[PDB]
């Protein structure tokens, strides 16, 4: 209950982060799929492109 | 193009022969059915099996068709005397917006034992000299199989221009005959001392020579 003059260490200071970044790439690769829509002509409804 | 097939397959008369066909995920692996056809060299192809589940009329049960997901397979049991044709894969392609066929597999092993060839050399006649051309023919007859290489020499250097070789055809007595022409001109025909044809069959080489003068 009595403290004299001097230096004293009580606890420690920790800076806890508040946000996290977990993104690995800047962008991913693609595969050719726009040719289904960007095509010269389409198919019919009795025989459609699969 | 999009469908690849092996060039040839080997088998035995009495064992199971199975062919494997591989395409893409948009024509055969997408869910479309496949159809197999036989391309006989000389007659129009006909239907063998459609959908790999139904048997068309006039087709034996010996052919079996299955689709192992992306790849389709055809299996046969025993080799008879009409399988000397080509097998193709036909399926609907969404990317091509139409039907595309396969490559084709040849089904043969060996049917050609050896024989003894004989050649003859005939110089051009007198009426051929005024046509401003010289057709040198060295006929080959009574040989088996029809796989003969043809070489032309003028006793000082081989001739590598105008050399041709015709495909052989079956004779009356199950042999083969062939001919080889050589396009030249009468201007240098008389200058050369002699002309000849040289052929080689299973290591047997025969030579016949003519003299224009
Ligand atoms: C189709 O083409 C247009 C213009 O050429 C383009 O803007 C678009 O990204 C392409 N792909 C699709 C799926 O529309």
């Amino acid at each position: 209950f009595t403290v004299e003059k001097g230096i004293y260490q009580t606890s420690n200071f920790r800076v806890q982060p508040t946000e996290s970044i977990v993104r690995f790439p800047n962008i991913t690769n693609l595969c050719p799929f726009g040719e289904v829509f960007n095509a010269t002509r389409f198919a019919s409804v009795y025989a459609w492109n699969r | 193009s999009v469908l690849t097939q092996p060039p040839s397959v080997s088998g035995a008369p009495g064992q199971r022969v199975t062919i494997s066909c591989t395409g893409s995920s948009s024509n055969i692996g997408a869910g479309y059915d496949v159809h197999w056809y036989q391309q006989l060299p000389g007659t129009a192809p006909k239907l063998l099996i459609y959908g790999n589940s139904n048997r068309p009329s006039g087709v034996p049960d010996r052919f079996s068709g299955s689709k192992s997901g992306t790849s389709a397979s055809l299996a046969i049991t025993g080799l008879q005397a009409e399988d000397e044709a080509d097998y193709y894969c036909q399926s609907y392609d969404s990317s091509l917006s139409g039907s595309v066929f396969g490559g084709g597999t040849k089904l043969t092993v060996l049917g050609q034992p050896k024989a003894a060839p004989s050649v003859t050399l005939f110089p051009p006649s007198s009426e051929e000299l005024q046509a401003n051309k010289a057709t040198l023919v060295c006929l080959i007859s009574d040989f088996y199989p029809g796989a003969v290489t043809v070489a032309w020499k003028a006793d000082s250097s081989p001739v590598k221009a105008g050399v041709e070789t015709t495909t052989p055809s079956k004779q009356s007595n199950n042999k083969y005959a062939a001919s080889s022409y050589l396009s030249l001109t009468p201007e240098q025909w008389k200058s050369h001392r002699s002309y000849s044809c040289q052929v080689t069959h299973e290591g047997s080489t025969v030579e016949k020579t003519v003299a224009p003068t």
